[PDB]
DNA sequence: ATCTGTT
């Protein structure tokens, strides 16, 4: 998902930021810009942050594409869906921001794997330093850079895995579970992964505390347009990611207008269904509180209520 | 028959003992492609005879007479741990050795006593089929009962067993936690209780599979009705929450 | 449609998760919040009796329904958007949990609550009840409510706070949290910077020093003296280890999960004067929050409540007003007596093997589940009309000798013949419930010398072919596969089969599965031995075969 | 009303009689279809109770409650029959005394608009109760439609 | 009458 910093203080009109942000996904699949900042993510949840829901995806480095080379890949890779090699990441990869993400994973690691028992009193003639001095020296001699994070993989590398594999939990995920969570249509498999995983925590609207299911019944109504495409994705090929990436890269519905407003639409649909859940509530709670009946008459008339706000027909017209 | 009667492709491919993940990956992809191009010549040859005839495979050899097992040695083969929401269907029972159960009964249990003695007589193995169809071995089930009498603690009996049960019948309790399909009640007449019927008739989906020898509402039942009036007046209470 | 039926649920518990997430953060005072000390002080006691009153705060939410409800439908939306620890009162509960939380977006694997706070294979035959109790008070506080469920566990109680404090290298205080906590005050970080990546860094800590929010399934199930066990333990692991969420002055929030009305506690003790199991109803989790008055008002349960009233398990008219009439303890009429007259059948035709085949037969007591299971495998033996074998199998029981001396000596009783006293405690050697509805023969009792035993065995019978649970957690080592072809084609094209497996023994399940393929093959001729096949598309296949060969 | 509209038309035990050429009116009416009935009944009857056969070799039938929507006609043993008065068929009593069990044929509509016939009876012993009702069995009766 | 925690 693309975006730019917005600057201004009062937030475009839905239809301000539509037209915003569909000029920024170009109809071709080149978005429109000279220069990219581009953060790499994988599933997991930050640890620390107080939000109104919890994340769900999580940064594992940062890259800047500039040059026209490295433009032309990354374009190549968001347009078509092919891989980016090593190489290009390694040019590219922006270090001070990258690593400041992993600045505290280093002196955690390097306190557990060091966390063996101290004495800190050999005392001898040359050899008593301070309780508190062993760990300040050696948090003072670790380098919270390349050099920590390399000496620790070289030395540790179980632990320094098996360590990350548990920051990111779920991050290792075959195409199946992302077919199946997500898909199986092509418009559900983009949109809802699109919104659900990276969108929703950005923009933080009402949406952002709906789980995968109510997101997907959401999207079900976003009834745009269909353009039958040549053929779709299929079993035998879901041993890798790279029929699926293109598959879903080379989509109507990851550009234009189809992808620039159904996270406006998800607000608007929200804000519809509660504007009468809320009403109806409000009715059949004031009316529970003092009816002076019965029993059977109080049970009649609960689910007498529920059905006249709730009865299929009632739900298929709204 | 033919020349051709014992599937020749067997005297043209050897395959190796595996290795690092690397050799292992390419051994098992190419296994496949092969399992299915012949499964799809077969297919397209016959088709649907060819899809639904009978077949197995096993590690070693394996001989079933009657209600048991006969096999050299059980080697190899993933370790895992049987379920409890699982369906399985009892095949038979074995008494081939598994080195894994055993050594695994030497550790966790102290009591070297029960091993050398269940070694000397071994009990026989339990062979399920799981839903998709995967053979199992079920190692026993051994339990400690240690007395607890004035905080004095001793492990006095062991009870080794099988640990299976089955859904054909049981008591009206046990059933509160467990889903039912076809349920026959049989309620006692006189140690009734108006609580008990509900359990049991609302184990099921529908009322077309349900059976009773009396009518539990024209008899004589105890009823106690404390919870319920606490459920119903919260139901009044602006404050709380109700959901359909 | 798929769409409208989750409109009504979507949309309603969404004030359920601002009051479960106000509620969690809500902090206590300094002088509330239970020091290391008050569990040192327990720990260096013999009797309940010295336990002074001292209260741990906690927090409740309710989430009550019958068993056709969406309730566990809204932990689905809990788990998703809040950070808490899903358990199981039972372990039938904790998998059903995780297939549905699993199923849905992602999940860790979920356990009980009895393994959560501590409980380990000795405490399963500890004796409760035995310290009496009084409350001194007719509006009893919860510190008095709280001391006596202290009281009546006191045998576990004690247990798990000895080993909680030994087991952390004596007097030396955990270093998890501690030494992060130092570094980061040394590095001049923002608070909590480190600590809360120790999670991370050791993976063997426990699920309560990672939340505060702890989700309980089918919660009607647990006996009252269970509410404080679960908040006594929360504390003396936070304050143990010293995590972020005990010094920020956070209690623990238990949303409690089930259903009030068609589940119940059980409450057993053993009389050893008479060899006698007696077991009582007891008071669950459930219904010590509803009724209690200290407790309904300590917890303000008027706000934290939640009830759902659905039943996608009834698309029936008449059989679900029957269903709400025994829910709400309506007034029974004539039209539903009517009603119930059409299932009513004669005791005889119920238990008859030879009716209503693959039926559950419901009784009310172990020896009518063991008496109709008999007629049951013999009639499988005399008719034959589908065959279905029946075999026994060997069980064995070793009594030991020198502690039934000690025993014998403790509670005198000399002869006690070991028979008389296998069959009193044939309800509490066992681990499963089921075994009393076994279907055993004539118990037979010797004695082994030298080795100083006494073995009794038995044989038990089973039906071939038939389907049957696993009540125990075995391991279970595959060695083949029985079916079709189409059967085994599915298990391989999908990987699903290798996810079900730990991540440790991939490879091991690629090279089982490579084994099983290479010597899968053969009789693919046999079954081209099919009477009446071909004459030509057999040398078609042979051909091709020889061709997808080369 | 709602439940009407949603769930579907329910038959009436009137309709369900007159689908099997019987009328509740005229007392006759539905007497006939009842003897007609009662072959299957005392064919169960035998069938899972054995011993207590004998009593309804010769019963007529007489009615006792017509409801709108549920019947009750009684089973008395004629005139000749050896016992008395009918045994109750659940529990063995004191021998001796027949305990007294008045035995009724209970006419609904069940599932389907079919028509259900159940044995009830009436057990004057302390043990059973008396004043109440119970039901021993309930069979189909739906083959002559 | 009567279940379940370990594993
Ligand atoms: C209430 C409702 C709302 C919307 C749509 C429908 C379909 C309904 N239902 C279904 C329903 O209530 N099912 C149910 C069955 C059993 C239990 C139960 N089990 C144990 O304890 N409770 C609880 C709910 C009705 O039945 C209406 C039908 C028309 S009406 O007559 O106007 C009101 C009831
Ligand atoms: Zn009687």
């Amino acid at each position: 998902d693309a975006y730019t910093h917005d600057g201004r203080a009062d937030g475009p009109t839905e239809q301000d930021r539509f037209e915003e942000s569909r000029a920024l996904y170009q109809a071709s699949g080149g978005l429109n810009g000279d220069s990219f900042r581009v953060t790499f993510c994988l599933l997991g949840t930050e640890v620390g942050g107080t939000h109104q829901a919890r994340g769900r995806t999580r940064p594992m480095f940062v890259c800047r594409f500039e040059r026209a080379d490295d433009v032309a890949a990354l374009q190549d890779a968001l347009a078509h869906g092919t891989p980016l090699q090593p190489d290009h990441i390694a040019a590219t990869l922006d270090a001070e921001a990258t690593f400041a993400l992993h600045a505290n994973m280093i002196l955690a690691l390097t306190v557990a794997i060091n966390n063996a028992s101290p004495r800190t009193g050999r005392d001898a003639a040359a050899a008593q330093y301070d309780q508190g001095a062993s760990l300040r020296s050696l948090v003072g001699r670790t380098s919270l850079g390349q050099r920590g994070l390399t000496t620790l993989y070289v030395h540790h590398e179980v632990r320094v895995l098996a360590a990350y594999r548990r920051a990111y939990y779920g991050s290792a995920q075959s195409p199946f579970w992302f077919l199946s969570k997500f898909g199986p249509d092509e418009k559900s498999l983009v949109l809802t992964t699109r919104y659900y995983l990276l969108q929703a925590q950005r923009l933080g609207g009402a949406g952002a505390t709906y789980d995968l299911q109510a997101i997907k019944d959401i999207c079900a109504t976003y009834a745009i347009p269909h353009a039958p495409r040549p053929d779709t994705v299929s079993a035998a090929s879901l041993t890798s990611f790279a029929a699926i990436t293109r598959f879903c890269c080379t989509s109507q519905y990851a550009r234009g207008a189809a992808a620039a407003g159904f996270p406006l639409y998800v607000e608007r649909r929200i804000a519809a269904d509660v504007r009468e859940t809320s009403a109806l509530e409000k009715f059949i709670t004031h009316d529970r509180s003092c009816l002076r009946v019965s029993d059977r008459e109080f049970i009649t008339y609960i689910y007498l209520a529920h059905f006249e706000c709730f009865s299929p027909p009632r739900l298929a017209t709204h | 028959l033919d020349e051709q009667q014992l599937d020749v492709f067997y005297c043209h491919y050897t395959p190796g003992e595996p290795e690092t993940t690397a050799a292992v990956h390419t051994q098992f992809a190419l296994l496949k492609r092969a399992f299915l191009g012949r499964f799809r010549i077969l297919q397209e040859l016959f088709g649907e005879a060819f899809e639904v005839a009978p077949f197995s495979t096993y590690v070693d050899n394996v001989i079933f007479r009657g209600c048991e097992m006969l096999t050299g040695s059980p080697r190899g083969g993933l370790m895992s741990v049987a379920l409890q929401t699982d369906n399985y269907t009892l095949m038979g029972y074995t008494y081939a050795r598994v080195f894994a159960f055993a050594d695994e009964l030497r550790r966790r249990h102290a009591t070297a006593n029960v091993a050398e003695l269940l070694e000397e007589a071994p009990l026989p193995y339990v062979v399920l089929r799981d839903q998709h169809g995967f053979m199992s071995v079920v190692n026993t089930n051994i339990s400690e009962f240690v007395e607890s009498i004035d905080s004095t603690e001793l492990a006095m009996a062991i009870n080794a067993d099988y640990g299976i049960s089955s859904k054909l019948a049981m008591t009206i309790t046990r059933s509160q936690g467990l889903s039912l399909d076809k349920v026959a009640i049989c309620f006692t007449p006189g140690n009734l209780r108006l609580n008990s019927a509900y359990v049991a008739m609302s184990r099921t989906t529908s009322s077309e599979f349900l059976r009773m020898n009396l009518n539990p509402l024209r008899e004589r039942h105890e009823r106690d009705d404390v919870i319920s009036e606490h459920i119903l007046s919260a139901l009044r209470d602006p404050n709380v929450v109700i959901v359909y | 449609a798929e769409a409208f039926l989750n409109f009504t649920s979507m949309h309603g518990v969404q004030p359920i998760l601002k009051r479960i997430r106000e509620l969690s953060q809500q902090q206590l005072d300094g002088a509330q919040v239970p020091h290391l000390q008050w569990f040192r002080d327990v720990a260096a006691l013999e009797s309940p009796a010295g336990l002074p009153l001292r209260e741990f705060p906690f927090a409740v939410y309710l989430i009550t329904g019958n068993a056709g409800s969406g309730k566990s439908t809204c932990v689905q939306t809990i788990n998703e958007v809040l950070d808490c620890v899903v358990t199981g009162a039972t372990r039938i509960a904790a998998q059903n949990m995780y297939a549905k939380l699993s199923g849905a977006f992602l999940s860790r694997p979920i356990n009980t609550i009895f393994h959560e706070f501590g409980f380990r294979g000795n405490h399963v035959q500890a004796q409760l009840g035995q310290y009496p109790y009084t409350l001194t008070s007719n509006p009893a506080s919860l510190e008095d409510l709280q001391r006596r469920d202290l009281t009546y566990y006191w045998e576990v109680i004690l247990d798990l706070t000895k080993r909680a404090l030994a087991a952390s290298g004596g007097e030396e205080l955990r270093n998890e949290f501690r030494a992060l906590a130092a570094l980061e005050r040394t590095l001049g970080l923002a608070e909590g910077a480190l600590t809360r990546l120790a999670p991370a860094t050791h993976g063997a800590l426990p699920a309560f020093t990672r939340s505060n929010v702890i989700v309980i399934d089918e919660a009607g199930l647990l006996g009252r003296h269970l509410l404080t066990a679960v908040v006594y333990c929360w504390w003396m692991i936070n304050a143990l280890y010293h995590t972020p969420q005990y010094a920020a002055r956070l209690r623990p929030v238990l949303v409690c999960v089930g259903s009030p009305t068609q589940t119940a506690s059980l409450e057993s003790t053993f009389e050893h004067q008479k060899l006698r199991c007696s077991v009582r109803q007891s008071e669950n989790v459930l219904t010590y929050l509803i009724c209690n008055r200290t407790l309904r008002e300590y917890a303000r349960l008027s706000y934290s409540w939640a009830i759902f009233i659905n039943n996608k398990r009834c698309v029936e008219h008449e059989f679900g007003n029957l269903m709400k009439v025994l829910e709400y303890g309506l007034p029974i009429t004539e039209e539903h007596m009517q009603f119930v007259d059409r299932f009513v059948v004669p005791e005889n035709y119920i238990t008859n093997p030879a009716n209503l085949p693959g039926w559950t037969r419901l009784f009310s007591s172990h020896k009518e589940v063991s008496a109709y299971m008999a007629k049951l495998h013999a009639y499988l033996k005399v008719t034959r009309e589908g065959e279905f074998v029946v075999f026994t199998l060997p069980v064995l029981t070793f009594v030991s000798v020198k502690e039934f001396d000690e025993y014998r000596r403790l509670t005198h009783q000399p002869g006690l013949t070991i028979e008389k006293w296998l069959t009193a405690n044939a309800s509490r050697i066992t681990n499963y419930s089921q075994s009393q509805d076994q279907d055993a023969g004539h118990m037979r009792c010797e004695v082994h010398s030298k080795q100083q035993l006494v073995v009794a065995r038995n044989d038990v019978t089973y039906v071939l072919n038939s389907q049957i649970a696993v009540t125990a957690r075995l391991r279970k080592l595959v060695f083949g596969f029985s079916g079709t072809f189409r059967a085994f084609e599915a298990v391989l094209r999908d990987d699903s089969f290798v996810k079900t497996q730990g991540e440790t023994s991939v490879e091991f399940a690629y090279r089982f599965l490579s084994r099983l393929i290479f010597s899968g093959l053969i009789s693919f001729y046999n079954f081209l031995q099919r009477p009446g096949l071909d004459a030509t598309q057999r040398t078609l296949a042979y051909a091709r075969m020889g061709e997808l060969t080369a | 009303r709602n439940a009407l509209e949603h769930f579907g038309r329910r038959e009436t035990l009137t309709e369900v009689l007159g689908r099997y050429n019987v009328q509740p009116d005229a007392g006759g009416t539905v007497e006939g279809f009842a003897s007609e009935l009662l072959g299957r009944i005392v064919a169960c009857i035998e069938t899972h109770f054995p011993e207590h056969a004998g009593e309804y070799q010769a019963v007529s039938v007489r009615r006792a409650v017509s409801k709108d929507d549920w019947v009750l006609l009684q089973l008395v043993p004629v005139r000749g029959t050896l016992q008395q008065s009918l045994s109750c068929l659940r529990f063995k009593h004191g021998r001796a005394s027949r305990a007294t069990a008045r035995t009724f044929v209970a006419l609904s509509v069940g599932a389907n608009n079919r028509l259900c016939v159940s044995l009830c009876q009436q057990c004057f012993a302390a043990k059973c109760d008396s004043n109440r009702l119970h039901t021993l069995f309930t069979i189909d009766a739906g083959t002559p439609c």
